[PDB]
């Protein structure tokens, strides 16, 4: 897979045997699991007082309450409904199923609530999205990592991540596929606009708390009315909320590609000072 | 600290990875990926797990290959769709549990130790030993009376099952043994019983078929002339029936399981069923595993059997195996008592609850505890002294 | 500046160091260690040669009765060049268990360092280790030219691919 | 002697059509044993074989080959027609100069969904026109502007297979463009000033100029031909409009390894004036003094090179060369 | 022209018996190997494990029928033939710390090694034992060669350093008196009778001739140098283009023949008249070497015929092979060798 996927595989897997099981009329068998995803989000999935007929699915992410502050709740009951319930203790948005009463289609909501993080983070950029549709120019923040923190801001909308590269080499990586990135406006025209900023942040995120130094980076994405309408809302955000996550694993994958090339070329060498013995 | 670390043990069938503290596996995948028949992401384009098994426009690679790995570069990018796109869980925020082999070489952990800190940048990394998290998951059926890392761990897979004595949590090298009957063979054992007994079945979904038939139905018993005469005189509440449809046809095709259900587990009992080249029973092995380890932690080896690994999950295993043990036992015990001019040796082969998965167990239970923070090698003992920092495991919990 | 009379040089100057032979330790009781290593006998040590093509890539020999100290720093282009050659000589550095001719950490302000001890000059051709040389230099241009263009393209792919969407 | 017989014998029974009318086992058979034969045993007898009565199996193969509609006989033909352009150059240039190319050019077009075919075909072309001694105008009515195209964006956007065509493509491009015309009369330079959004043929270009060795001299001949990658580089940065396939970053790129590849290489050597030359093209077409980078150790090196006074004439032609490109402001 | 390949890693030292009748030497082994020669091939025929390390040197009294060998062991074996198995005796060294070589007199034996101290050994009949009297006068290094001249009474041996001396080991208390000698009139045991004027590079190569006028010499700076008291122990020098040469025994007694590092055996000639040493040239004219051995030579020996006029050179190396030379077959070969 090139593109990060976005749906919980976990999640996912353990909901479609559930479903499975329960369809079948076989006796309801308890679950208990903790997984995680991307960025550091914590899901916990259980069942509630005991009771096998329910399951609970609990989820937490650390800037929950920022993401709250921008109307998570309406987005949330807009997309679960009578799924959505009361949070379970410490989490922050837990999602209940009774296996007494379901619905016959189990494929929407399994991918449905497989996107559950993209589904949670989609809210500010739904709001934004609207904001520019309407046209209200002169109206974001929100710490998605411990050592990062994701900047969101007339005619088109900008949407400045600034992230961290710890390893040395993982930020010359890093800069080579944003230099690439960049000039990316050569393969295909319709494609947003993409600007990197190496050291300090852009002008618009300047002097405001904004975390400089040789560890981190800010890159901006610059989208248009093409790619911000609600015809093309899911992938671009399903896209841009894995921006981060698919730059990280791109250069860990040139890194295992960098150590797959090493090793042959090591082999090529060993065998040359191999066939410089006797016998 | 705030979340959880992931634990991975790569089998030779099966690979295990999930979450630890969690009960069960979060994805229990197969031991393939798949691959090309080179420049630029293609390395990218690769396929593990479940998905991998049947690609026809790719080909299925197997790595581990009798619990040691002989491609680093496949592994590597099956631990990479299993980082991120079977458990997708941020690598440089989150510690690593990594499992080994009984014969896994220093210069192998080395490498291991390579692969994970230099690609993936963990904050931490643990490379445990199977035995050990093993006689520790075999302490999660006992409770709090006998939880010790003594005892001696038959490890029975795919690829390999072997007989390794532990003790406090150091493995004794050289009193380990090696068996020839895996969990392969006795599938294809299996396969061979199918395939002479009756007829009617695709040859695409033989070995399949076979594996069903070591799944459901394969169960061992306690002598090979009765399983035999009840299903000559009696055959009518004995012999099983088996349907699966065939994958070609997608018609029903059905299949009678009988004395195979047996013969298959009992390959185990006497592996000269289906092996020229080897003579010993399971019974002698772990006598002379028992026997050939140190004499004073012998009665505790004797006395902590326990299973691991998917092959010793079939019914009524580690009955046959303690009562050949102990029958030995008591036969030379008796004959050192007859010519003596002896007290009882106690011998008890434990069936843990997780015994089927119990390499995993074990670590989820050894990564749950506070200790597995201390113990863990840290990255930054990683990058500050070398690769020979994950060479030397701490063993703690006793 | 760059030419192959340099390598042919520093093959001649291989060849000429390339004379070692077993020796005993005359300070420890049946000891046998490289005398170009330690450098406890002033008596036994040359006088070091070095060999620059240039201000950035060069080849320090440094030779002994019983051993043979040959350390390496390649030309530094750009700063990706810098540190995959870090990266690569880091990565032989660690299989120093398999060179035997070769030491796991590199000499101090070069590169990377090859220790062909007299044991191993013994259990080896001489004209073949001197060939291995200049085969390790010339495959280490190529390779390391080869490896930034391949990584160039596949951040070229990748932007690409993720722009595209 | 046997060798000699059999050969004559299945060119003989071949060109009687009677073989296409005959059953498909024979005549692999025969293809088989002809080709086993032209692989196994002396070439002086399988060049006398093949060039009889001026080529007259020859031609008839080639013949049959354009007559016969099985494919596995085809990829044979094909086959025996690479051992056959690997026995000699007489015999390449007797191929080259039969219709064999356009035939081949026209199945390579139709015939998509034989992936080892097409491979073969490509090869067997690539071959042929790896000596660019003769150029048929008749030729260039099947090879041309459109299959230059089609070739490019064979290499641009690759098909949907082992995918080791793809290069064979490319050094099919290469050997075809080796006897090409200059910039105005390029049908290669044409299609890439067609289609300049072709950014992976630049990429590959790369990776096989990084490389230093040539994918289109395979077989050893008295008076070989000239460097593919240098010429074609040199047709390509010949004009702005076909330079223009380079990209902001891989122009930089392309001017390091030509760079290094000019200072890297020692006085009497041929590559060396050629790649000089071809640095000379880069910097004349290409927007070379627009961000003015690798030009320094450019110039150091120039300079140390029109300080050679060496002997040799090679070394002299390549003084004169940049002394010709010495354009400095 | 006859090599034999005996084996694949290099060899240590090599030695002959009385009538040249069985051969023996030691493979960089804790061990050392005797064959023979029956017929075309060669077979082994004794074995002696007693050393405790790598041996050094070994050499073979002839008359005597008794070989003694010393190496990293630090310690000596006077091994003697006791029927069917050669019994060794241990001659203490008495060294803290690579050479050996009998006497003409074959009664004591020099050992050189990096004691820096030439320990000279004979054996006591008084005492049933052996006994090693150490000269260490004016010696600053190992002794890596030492071969004796015809006085059975002056041992020659070149150090590390960077000298060949020419010292005197005579027991008055196995020997009568030495005679007379034109190397000096005062015979000493410890006495420096001669040196080197070289400052560099390291004397590997050291052997008298038979007349015992002329003593030379091969050092590691591409350079031999041979000396000759019948000049008024005149240093005649020269530098040879090839690598270094390792070991140097002379043919005539103006005729010396000797290979090193250069892989192959070089011949080369000094006049009397002017003075001074020339070169020969290669006697050994033809993996990829263009030499038979394939690696440097690490010592030669003669067969048959005195030092003052060779008619079989025995050469062993670092290369594992045998190599048998004629002078005949040579000089019918190079007709451009003058000997
Ligand atoms: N229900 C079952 N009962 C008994 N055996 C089974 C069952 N299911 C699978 N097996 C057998 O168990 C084997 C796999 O066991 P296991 O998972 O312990 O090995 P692994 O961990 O994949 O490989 P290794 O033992 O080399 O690490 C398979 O070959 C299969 O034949
Ligand atoms: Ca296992």
């Amino acid at each position: 897979m090139i593109l990060l996927e976005v749906n919980n595989r976990i999640i996912e897997e353990t909901l479609a045997l559930k479903f499975e099981n329960a369809a079948a009329g076989n006796k309801p068998e308890a679950v208990e699991v903790t997984f995680a995803d991307f960025d550091g989000v914590l899901y916990h999935i259980s069942n509630p007082n005991g009771d096998k007929t329910k399951v609970m699915v609990s989820i937490s992410l650390k800037f929950y309450k920022e993401l709250q502050a921008h109307g998570a709740d309406e987005l949330l009951k807009r997309v679960y409904g009578s799924y959505l319930v009361n949070p379970e203790s410490g989490y922050n948005v837990s999602l209940l199923y009774d296996l007494e009463n379901l619905p016959a289609s189990k494929d929407s909501i399994v991918h449905q609530a497989g996107m559950l993080k993209r589904n949670c983070f989609a809210s500010v950029f739904e709001k934004y999205f609207q904001f520019q549709e309407e046209g209200k120019e002169g109206e974001a923040v929100i710490h998605y990592r411990d050592d990062e923190t994701m900047y969101v801001e007339k005619d088109r909308v900008t949407v400045v991540f600034s992230t961290v590269f710890k390893d040395d080499d993982d930020v010359v990586i890093g800069k080579v596929f944003m230099q690439e990135f960049k000039e990316g406006r050569r393969a295909s025209h319709t494609a947003p606009q993409v600007l990197f900023s190496h050291r300090e942040p852009p002008l618009e995120l300047k002097d405001t708390d904004a975390a400089v130094g040789d560890n981190i980076g800010y890159i901006t994405f610059v989208l248009f009315p093409r790619h911000t309408n609600a015809s093309a809302r899911d992938n671009t955000i399903n896209l841009i909320h894995t921006f981060r996550d698919y730059l990280h694993y791109h250069i860990k994958c040139s890194k295992a590609y960098i150590h797959t090339r090493m090793r042959a070329k090591t082999s090529d060498f060993l065998k040359v000072l191999n066939r410089a013995r006797p016998d | 600290g705030r979340l959880p670390a992931c634990v991975v043990d790569c089998g030779t069938g099966y690979t295990k990875l999930g979450y630890a503290g969690n009960t069960e596996p979060q994805f229990i995948i197969p031991s393939c990926i798949a691959i090309k028949e080179m420049k630029g992401v293609d390395d990218l384009d690769f396929f593990i797990g479940d998905e991998a098994i049947e690609k026809p426009t790719y080909a299925t690679k197997w790595p581990i290959r009798h619990g040691i790995v002989e491609d680093w570069d496949l592994m590597e990018r099956f631990m990479e769709q299993v980082i991120f796109k079977y458990l997708r869980a941020e690598p440089e925020d989150h510690y690593f549990l990594l499992t080994e082999p009984p014969l896994n070489t220093p210069e192998n952990r080395e490498y291991t130790a390579e692969i994970m800190f230099e690609s993936f940048n963990v904050p931490g990394l643990y490379i445990a030993v199977q035995a050990v998290l093993a006689l520790a998951a075999s302490w999660t059926s006992r409770q709090v009376g006998e939880r010790t890392l003594t005892g001696t761990v038959i490890d029975s897979g795919d690829g390999v099952t072997h007989v390794i004595p532990v003790a406090e949590g150091y493995v004794i090298g050289s009193c380990i043994k090696h068996i020839p009957i895996a969990g392969r063979d006795i599938t294809y054992f299996i396969q061979q019983l199918l395939r002479d007994r009756e007829v009617g079945i695709p040859p695409e979904q033989s070995l399949e078929t076979a594996k069903a038939v070591k799944e459901r139905y394969s169960y061992v018993c306690p002598d090979l002339v009765k399983e035999f005469n009840k299903y000559d005189t009696d055959g009518s509440k004995w012999i099983k029936q088996y349907t699966g449809i065939n994958a070609i046809s997608k018609k029903e095709f059905s299949i009678d399981v009988g004395y195979e259900r047996f013969l298959g587990p009992e390959i185990f009992f006497h592996p000269e069923f289906a092996n020229p080249d080897f003579t010993q029973p399971i019974s002698e092995v772990v006598d002379e595993v028992i026997q050939n380890c140190p004499i004073d932690v012998r009665r505790p080896l004797y006395k902590n059997i326990v299973l691991s690994g998917g092959s010793t999950m079939f019914r009524d295993f580690g009955r046959r195996l303690q009562r050949d043990l102990k029958r030995t036992v008591d036969a030379r015990l008796k004959l050192s008592e007859e010519l003596s001019g002896p007290k009882p040796i106690d011998v008890q082969v434990i069936t843990h609850h997780m015994q089927r998965y119990a390499v995993w167990f074990g670590g989820s239970m050894l990564a749950s505890t506070p200790e597995f923070y201390q113990v863990c090698h840290t990255k930054k003992d990683y990058e500050e002294i070398g690769p020979s920092i994950c060479r030397h495991n701490p063993v703690f919990g006793v | 500046a760059t030419l192959r009379p340099y390598l042919s040089a520093v093959r001649a100057t291989l060849q000429a160091a390339l004379c070692l032979e077993n020796f005993s330790s005359q300070v420890v009781e049946r000891h046998n260690k490289p005398e170009v290593e330690v450098r406890s006998s002033k008596e036994l040590l040359l006088q070091p040669v070095t060999i620059s093509r240039n201000e950035k890539e060069k080849v320090l020999i440094e030779g002994s009765i019983n051993s043979v100290r040959v350390s390496i720093a390649v030309k530094q282009a750009d700063e990706i060049e810098k540190i995959l050659c870090h990266k690569f000589m880091r990565f032989m550095m660690m299989r120093a268990e398999n060179f035997f001719i070769l030491r796991r950490k590199p000499v101090e302000g070069y590169d990377i360092s090859f220790l062909i001890t007299n044991f191993h000059t013994e259990q080896m051709y001489k004209h073949k280790l001197v060939d291995f040389v200049i085969h390790f230099m010339e495959e280490i241009d190529k390779e390391i030219s080869e490896m930034k263009l391949s990584v160039n393209a596949r951040a070229r792919i990748v932007a690409e691919e993720f722009l595209k969407n | 002697c046997h060798d000699q017989q059999r050969l004559e014998v299945i060119f003989a029974d071949l060109a009687r059509s009677w073989a296409l009318y005959e059953d498909e086992g024979v005549i692999r058979c025969y293809l088989e044993e002809l080709l086993h034969i032209l692989t196994d045993a002396d070439p002086e007898v399988c060049k006398k074989m093949c060039k009889r009565n001026e080529f007259e199996s020859v031609l008839a193969l080639v013949a049959y080959y354009q007559m016969e509609h099985r494919a596995s006989l085809r990829l044979l033909l094909l086959k025996c027609f690479g051992a056959m352009c690997s026995l000699d150059a007489a015999i390449i240039s007797t191929l080259v100069s039969s219709v064999l190319p356009v035939e081949l050019a026209r199945d390579m077009q139709t015939d998509t969904q034989d992936h080892q075919k097409l491979c073969y075909s490509a090869l067997i072309l690539a071959m042929v026109f790896s000596m660019g001694e003769a150029v048929p105008y008749a030729h260039y009515e099947h090879l041309g502007t459109p299959f230059a195209q089609f070739l490019l964006n064979i290499v641009e956007d690759g098909l949907p297979t082992t995918e080791q065509l793809p290069d064979l493509c490319v050094n099919l491009l290469l050997a075809l463009n080796l006897h090409l015309p200059a910039a105005d009369q390029n049908v290669i330079m044409a299609a890439l000033s067609k289609h300049a959004n072709v950014k992976i043929f630049s990429e590959k270009l790369l990776l096989l100029l990084n490389r230093g060795d040539d994918p289109v001299r395979i077989f050893k001949h008295e008076p070989q031909p000239p460097h593919s990658v240098l010429k074609f580089l040199q047709d390509v940065f010949g004009s702005p409009a076909t330079a223009a396939i380079f990209y902001h970053t891989d122009m930089m790129a392309l001017i390091d390894i030509t760079v290094r590849h000019i200072a890297d290489l020692s006085p009497g050597d041929k590559l060396r004036m050629e790649y000089l030359s071809l640095m000379h093209a880069i910097v004349r077409t290409t927007p070379y003094l627009q961000h003015r980078h690798r030009l320094p150790d450019l110039q150091a090196i120039l300079r140390r090179i029109l300080n050679e006074e060496e002997t040799s004439p090679q070394c002299q032609m390549d003084r004169m060369i940049v002394r010709e490109m010495c354009k400095e402001f | 022209m006859a090599y034999h390949s005996f084996l694949v890693e290099p060899i240590s030292c090599h030695a002959w018996n009385k009538d040249r009748t069985q051969i023996a030497i030691c493979p960089n082994n804790h061990e050392v190997h005797i064959y023979e020669k029956s017929g075309n091939k060669w077979v082994q025929v004794h074995e002696l494990k007693e050393h405790n390390g790598q041996v050094t040197g070994i050499d073979w009294a002839p008359d005597s029928n008794r070989i003694v060998t010393c190496g990293t062991d630090r310690n000596a074996y006077v091994w003697t033939l006791k029927g069917r198995t050669w019994k060794p005796t241990l001659v203490i060294l008495r060294i803290n710390r690579r050479c050996v070589r009998w006497a003409p007199n074959e009664k004591k034996f020099a050992v050189g090694s990096g004691s820096r101290v030439i320990s000279i050994c004979y054996f006591e009949q008084e005492n049933d034992w052996w006994v090693c009297k150490h000269i260490k006068k004016p010696i600053r290094s190992t002794v890596l060669s030492l071969d004796w001249h015809p006085n059975s009474v002056l041992l020659a041996a070149g150090s590390c350093d960077f000298k060949c001396r020419i010292f005197s080991a005579y027991i008055k208390e196995v020997e009568e008196r030495p005679a007379p000698t034109p190397w000096g009139s005062k015979m000493p045991f410890g006495e420096l009778m001669f040196e080197s004027s070289s400052s560099c590079g390291w004397v590997h190569g050291v052997c008298f001739s038979a007349n015992g006028s002329r003593v030379a010499w091969v050092s590691h700076d591409s350079t031999v140098c041979l000396a000759d008291a019948d000049k008024k122990m005149a240093v005649a020098t020269l530098a040879s283009e090839t690598l270094p040469l390792l070991a140097v025994t002379f043919i005539t007694e103006s005729s010396l023949v000797a290979a090193g590092h250069d892989c192959f055996p070089v011949l080369f000639t000094y006049d009397s008249a002017a003075g001074k040493l020339s070169f020969g040239g290669r006697l050994d004219v033809p993996a990829g070497l263009d030499s038979l051995h394939k690696n440097s030579v690490s010592q030669i020996s003669v067969l048959s015929g005195g030092k003052a006029k060779c008619s079989q050179f025995c050469t062993t190396g670092m290369d594992g092979g045998m190599s048998i030379w004629d002078v005949r077959s040579l000089e019918s070969a190079l007709k451009d060798l003058k000997i």
